[PDB]
């Protein structure tokens, strides 16, 4: 319940995340703790814990050892159910005990996500430093070749340090700027910005995220402008913009893999967008784009009942970030 | 005179050998001597509808006999509905019968059959009448060209016969596996009768409101679509794709059917893109119309002619969408 | 000095040999010694337009002499209209003449000619003046390159001559059959003068309203289009197709004409798709704009900047459409 103990608890919870916990205290908690045993530890008197326990007891949660994507609606909903519990804990023993309990029940990708945003958005997390995700889930930051050498080092029980090279070949001019988007710290900057300012945030979680929609515009504007500065530094032209009715010129082979789920897929050069089953038609993206530009060129956003919300004012850019993200 | 037996016999006679002048002396005499304008007290509108039709007739503005008719042709539909309007205004059966006999011998047979059917269906005077099946009144619209040819040969040789109908295409055409659905003569009668019962041209000034028509329009076609897909599943086929104005229509069609007058029904090749149709619409017009409908759906309201909103986030919303779609 | 004779003579002299410094000593003296800022009582605006233009000139922000000019270029148009605005505020002819002489020697010749023409047309001081035909003031804009080259050869050899013009293209080009319409020098003067009389940049703060301008815009171009099609019909050709932003422009064009300064006019190949034009618009922007105009037409109202409806189901509607189109 002090910062040293909280930091150690988090360190332990995130250690060797693909395996059952090796810490005797956390194993005991995962075995014996009942998230519904004392609802006085929650600000919602157990409402969020009841929702998550029902999903768990009905065998409706994603299995362990499976890929996780925050953009997958149902998997995100499951991670946010655990976030919701952690976010309701009044004191650290509630936060730690629920984390230990659900670590052993829930998918590891969902758990890591929920624990990180739980620490970030709870006052109980104040003073904790989250370990870098590239050491908690290295597969998401390390190409498959190096992971295999790590797998080989483990299979052979020999220590080693292995050099990571950038993806692609020298024939690929885009490799000239791979040090930007592949930098592990740039990746942590990006994930952490979205953890700090999540698109799923609702103020019923406890507070408002000030100017979030405008900061969404700004942080990505700066990523784009910074990338273009690297291109300029490497005798490359600025990036083109995507358009739904034109080819995506530059393909990509990540040469990276999930821990569970297989290799990340590749995209060939010069492809037209295809409709994605279960997601959207390309035409839907064009219509959505058109509707956003209609608001911009009207000078107002149209509310659900048809009334106008003026955006010809300083908060207009923020409201646009709200509707665009 | 207006007993069920006489009304039924009158309708039977009017629809008998529809491509030739009537062979019934009493109908011949009526068509020769009856004046739709001779006594306008027979009409609930004092002759307004009869005046409209007689002026079109006398000015030689009506479609000739022995010519194809399509309900989707605006002018031909307007001409058929001019006769429906007269029949619909008749107070008593002798008005209905005499106008039917008079205009049978003046008007295009396709227009006449359509007007007489919807006149019977939507006039109280038609109560108790059973309309003959259209596949025996205009068999060309329900029978393939090969069988019609065999019927013509039977008639040329003055010999009776019964001829077996087969499906169109060949076994190489996997779509033929489900031809028994859309070519079934009763399924086609179901379809035309639904539209006769619930016509898109209906105006409540004709006498009564057609309750929930726009929602029934959605539902009856949803059921046709779902039933066809069940036949596809029954025959080792995938569900139908949806059409889109900017994508190819994969499955073409050779009707191998003919009009009585007007020639063979046209074939459509496999894998064709939609082309603009002169005098009908541009493909782009269809896309704009689709977009406007989806705007109403995604707004939650339909926009009136003066710009005010019509809420569709209520049970009648689906009906109002049927009305505008 | 304000007599029609002297005003006409002054205009003739100002437009003579427009690509060279003025050869008239009296205009030379004015251009050297006149101060547009030297007597604010000359102007109905207390000298403001003169201050605006002199600041652009003194800051070296104006287009250089001996350079192409296009009225459709925003900045070049703005500069020409700064001179128009000065001429338009002059109370008496000497102000108009002296400012024109002063700025003739300071400003781009294309901007100057444009401003002087619209200044004469839209000032009461211009009443009674007949503007010389632009095909003799800037003959490059009305004369194919081959004839200009013969004129250059005549000047190089100091030998007078008259040279025959004989239409662009070859007889293999069916479009050449109707070249006498759009290449007629008087038809081109008609067109430029209509736009000078009814300029899209007009604001009523310049002094008066241009009655029904938006509807006259529709009508004059409707008549140009209908007259061209009558020439096509006269020459065994079909009517012109309409342009579509997503379809090929079938008929290319080789102007075989040149700017005095700026080089040869560019050729357009047959059968090309529209491409985005850097600094102007994307092709998709044109489609969206078209869609928005058709939305107003089909709504029966134009949408104001604050969202309220502007009724166009009335005789002025076609004029308001011309304004926005
Ligand atoms: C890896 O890189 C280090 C320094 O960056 C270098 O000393 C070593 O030679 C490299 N190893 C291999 C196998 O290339
Ligand atoms: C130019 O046209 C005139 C009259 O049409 C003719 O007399 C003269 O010979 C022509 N010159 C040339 C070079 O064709
Ligand atoms: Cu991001
Ligand atoms: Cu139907
Ligand atoms: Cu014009
Ligand atoms: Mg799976
Ligand atoms: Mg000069
Ligand atoms: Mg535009």
């Amino acid at each position: 319940s002090s910062t040293a103990h909280k930091q150690q608890n988090i360190n332990h919870l995130l250690d060797k995340i693909y395996e059952d916990t090796k810490y005797p205290d956390l194993q005991e908690i995962a075995k014996n703790f009942n998230p519904l045993g004392d609802t006085s530890m929650y600000n919602d008197q157990g409402a969020a814990a009841e929702v998550l326990m029902k999903e768990l007891n009905d065998h409706r949660l994603l299995e362990q050892h499976h890929w996780y994507s925050l953009f997958n609606a149902r998997q995100r909903e499951e991670a946010l159910m655990l976030f919701a519990v952690l976010n309701q804990c009044k004191v650290w023993h509630c936060f730690r005990n629920n984390a230990a309990y659900f670590r052993e029940q829930m998918n590891e990708g969902e758990f890591v996500y929920a624990l990180y945003v739980g620490v970030i958005h709870s006052k109980l997390g104040d003073g904790i430093v989250l370990p870098p995700l590239y050491e908690i889930t290295p597969h998401m930051f390390t190409n498959s070749e190096v992971i295999d050498k790590a797998y080989s080092a483990k299979m052979t029980q020999k220590a080693g340090t292995f050099n990571v090279s950038f993806t692609g070949t020298k024939k690929n001019k885009e490799q000239r700027v791979a040090y930007f988007g592949e930098d592990i710290g740039m990746n942590i900057h990006h994930v952490t910005w979205h953890m700090d300012f999540p698109f799923w945030w609702q103020d019923s979680y406890g507070n408002h995220l000030d100017r979030k929609g405008e900061l969404f515009f700004w942080v990505h504007h700066q990523l784009t402008a910074r990338f273009d500065f690297e291109r300029l530094s490497n005798w490359l032209d600025p990036v083109d913009e995507l358009h739904w009715d034109r080819i995506i010129r530059e393909g990509f082979a990540p040469l990276t893999s999930y821990k569970y789920g297989g290799e990340f897929p590749v995209r060939p050069d010069n492809i037209h967008f295809e409709d994605v089953d279960g997601v959207a038609h390309v035409h839907d993206m064009e219509i959505t784009e058109n509707r956003i530009y209609e608001a911009i060129d009207h000078g107002y956003i149209t509310a659900t009942d048809g009334h106008t919300i003026d955006i010809r004012q300083p908060k207009g850019i923020e409201l646009l970030g709200d509707i665009i993200e | 005179a207006s007993s069920t037996a006489h009304k039924q016999q009158d309708i039977n006679h009017l629809l008998d050998k529809i491509y030739e002048d009537t062979k019934y002396p009493d109908l011949q005499e009526i068509a020769k001597n009856f004046n739709p304008l001779g006594d306008t007290s027979m009409y609930n509108d004092q002759g307004a509808a009869a005046e409209v039709l007689m002026k079109e007739l006398n000015d030689h503005r009506l479609l000739e006999q022995h010519h194809w008719y399509s309900l989707f042709n605006a002018r031909q539909r307007e001409e058929a509905l001019m006769l429906f309007a007269v029949l619909n205004q008749c107070k008593v059966w002798h008005c209905f019968r005499n106008n039917a006999a008079y205009f049978r011998e003046q008007m295009n047979e396709g227009e006449f059959v359509y007007a007489l059917y919807v006149g019977v269906i939507h006039s109280k005077l038609g109560d108790g009448i059973v309309l003959p099946p259209l596949y025996e009144i205009t068999p060309h619209m329900f029978t393939n060209s090969e069988v019609i040819d065999k019927a013509y040969s039977a008639k040329m040789t003055q010999k009776a016969g019964t001829f077996n109908v087969s499906f169109t295409g060949t076994k190489k055409n996997k779509e033929q596996r489900v031809a028994y659905f859309g070519e079934d003569i009763g399924m086609n009668i179901h379809h035309v009768t639904w539209h006769m019962d619930f016509p898109f041209w209906w105006q409540d000034s004709y006498g009564n409101h057609l309750d929930r028509k726009g929602e029934l329009f959605f539902w009856v076609h949803h059921q046709l679509t779902a039933r066809f897909d069940f036949e596809r599943l029954s025959n080792w086929l995938d569900p139908v794709d949806e059409l889109h104005w900017d994508r190819i229509i994969r499955e073409g069609f050779a009707p191998l059917t003919s009009y009585k007058y007007g020639g063979e029904f046209p074939v459509r090749p496999d894998n064709k893109h939609f082309e603009d149709v002169d005098g009908v619409a541009h493909v782009h017009d269809m896309e704009i119309t689709e977009n406007r409908i989806y705007e109403a759906i995604d707004h939650g309201y339909i926009t009136a002619t003066d710009g005010h909103t019509i809420d569709i986030r209520q049970p009648k919303g689906i009906e109002l969408l049927g009305d505008i779609i | 000095a304000s007599s029609t004779a002297h005003k006409q003579q002054d205009i003739n002299h100002l437009l003579d040999k427009i690509y060279e410094d003025t050869k008239y000593p009296d205009l030379q003296e004015i251009a050297k010694n006149f101060n547009p800022l030297g007597d604010t009582s000359m102007y109905n605006d207390q000298g403001a337009a003169a201050e605006v233009l002199m600041k652009e000139l003194n800051d070296h922000r104006l287009l250089e002499q001996h350079h192409w000019y296009s009225l459709f270029n925003a900045r070049q148009r703005e500069e020409a209209l700064m001179l128009f605005a000065v001429l338009n505020q002059c109370k008496v002819w000497y102000c108009f003449r002296n400012n024109a002489a002063y700025f003739r020697e300071q400003m781009n010749e294309g901007e100057f000619v444009y401003a002087l023409y619209v200044g004469v047309i839209h000032s009461k001081l211009g009443d009674g003046i007949v503007l010389p035909p632009l095909y003799e003031i800037t003959p490059h804009m009305f004369t194919n390159s081959e004839v200009i080259d013969k004129a250059y050869s005549a000047k190089m050899t100091q030998k007078a001559g008259t040279f025959n013009v004989s239409f662009t293209g070859t007889k293999k080009n069916k479009e050449q059959r109707v070249a006498y319409f759009g290449e007629d020098i008087g038809m081109n003067i008609h067109h430029v003068t209509w736009h000078m009389d009814f300029p899209f940049w007009w604001q009523d703060s310049y002094g008066n309203h241009l009655d029904r301008k938006g509807e006259l815009f529709f009508w004059v171009h409707h008549q140009l289009t209908a007259r061209f099609d009558f020439e096509r019909l006269s020459n065994w050709l079909d009517p012109v197709d309409e342009l579509h932003w997503d379809r090929i422009i079938r008929e290319g064009f080789a102007p075989l004409t040149s700017y005095k300064y700026g080089g040869e006019f560019p050729v357009r190949p047959d059968n090309i798709h529209f491409e985005d034009v850097d600094g102007v618009a994307h092709v998709h922007d044109m489609e969206i704009t078209e869609n928005r105009i058709y939305e107003a037409i089909d709504h029966g109202y134009i949408t104001a900047t604050d969202g309220h409806t502007i009724d166009i189901r009335q005789p002025k509607g076609i004029e308001l459409l011309g304004d926005i189109i």
